[PDB]
């Protein structure tokens, strides 16, 4: 007998535990991903064509 | 600039004024990119630049072996060799050149000929490059001992030999006893005769006549031979791209008053440099 086929031994996911885990993969990726790609403030240019110097 | 003289060629005034002119505070450029380095750093922009160093190294022996190494562009090219190329390549390539390898005549670099051969041509080369060089130092000897006869030449002479570059030399020197007042109105006296004499009418049409035929000359000579310099021009140019190899293009780079780069701004316009026999100085 194969035991592991499709058919059998299906969990299905408590509605609560699924939206949680959801919602906690969700708001994860989304945070790491802004604070890692968009809220790089280091790479800052200012563009001042006044503050060159020539002898 | 109020109290450098251009007309001294003393290498330790020139060097004082150097200290004086290329120092930091002043002359360094802030915010500023240069197009020289920028192509420079655009041609080889990896951390590996093995390549540039022969390139340029090999720029500056064809200009000087063309045009000798007291030429301007020799001279800045010789100066961005220097820049770009690691001190090793250096010491190798100027033993090498010491010895007359690049020579474009009996060198071996640009030249089959074969050991023996190249060791007597070189080792006449050398000699006679030793000969002419004591000749010309026992003459510029007797040259600088005759120019402080003159009066021009004796306050040239003092102001050259100061302790510090000054901004009023001839007054420092007046004022110390160094000089004499009769000495320096004397030179004046000079100067003013020799001025009203070069705006004098008369006197100067005798010297526009007397210098005319040279002028006129060298005028036809450089016209006439401007056809040929263009043709010669375009035949090369037929090879830029004949071969999977790369034309000389003897000068490569020249000393460009319209569109300075960063030698001219380094060096003042190539009269700050090292006073080294690569750079034509003695
Ligand atoms: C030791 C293991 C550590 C590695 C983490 C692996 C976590 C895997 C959890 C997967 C739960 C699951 O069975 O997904 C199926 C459900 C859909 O439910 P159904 O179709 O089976 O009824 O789909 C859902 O319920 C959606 C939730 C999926 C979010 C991913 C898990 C977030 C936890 C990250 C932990 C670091």
């Amino acid at each position: 007998y194969f035991t592991r086929v499709h058919k059998y031994n299906h969990v299905p996911v408590p509605f609560i535990l699924n939206v949680g885990m959801s919602i906690s993969i969700v708001t994860s990726f989304v945070y790491f991903t802004y604070t890692s790609l968009w809220v790089r403030p280091e790479y800052d240019r200012v563009v001042d064509p006044s503050k060159a110097y020539v002898n | 600039m109020e109290g450098f003289v251009d007309k001294i060629d003393d290498n330790k005034y020139l060097g004082k004024w150097e200290t004086i002119l290329t120092d930091g505070r002043t002359h360094l450029p802030k915010h500023i990119t240069f197009h020289d380095a920028a192509a420079i750093s655009a041609r080889w922009n990896q951390q590996y630049v093995n390549d540039s160093g022969p390139v340029y190294y090999r720029h500056w022996l064809a200009c000087q072996q063309t045009y000798g190494a007291g030429n301007e562009d020799c001279r800045k090219l010789r100066w961005w060799a220097q820049q770009i190329t690691h001190p090793l390549h250096l010491a190798e390539w100027d033993d090498w050149w010491k010895d007359e390898h690049y020579d474009l005549q009996i060198g071996q670099h640009w030249n089959r000929i074969c050991g023996e051969e190249f060791e007597e041509a070189s080792n006449l080369l050398k000699d006679l490059k030793e000969k002419r060089e004591g000749l010309a130092a026992k003459f510029r000897d007797l040259l600088k001992t005759k120019t402080a006869e003159d009066p021009m030449g004796k306050i040239l002479h003092e102001v050259a030999q100061l302790e510090e570059p000054s901004k009023t030399p001839v007054a420092d020197l007046v004022e110390a006893g160094t000089l004499s007042k009769e000495a320096v109105e004397a030179a004046a006296a000079l100067k003013i005769k020799e001025l009203k004499a070069l705006r004098d009418d008369a006197t100067w049409a005798e010297v526009k006549g007397s210098l005319l035929n040279g002028v006129t000359t060298t005028c036809s000579t450089l016209k006439k031979t401007s056809k040929v310099v263009a043709e010669l021009k375009a035949q090369a140019e037929l090879e830029r791209n004949k071969t999977s190899a790369v034309k000389l293009d003897i000068p490569h780079m020249r000393v460009n008053y319209e569109k300075p780069g960063l030698y001219e701004y380094d060096t003042w316009f190539g009269k700050f440099l090292p006073r080294t026999p690569q750079f034509g100085f003695a």
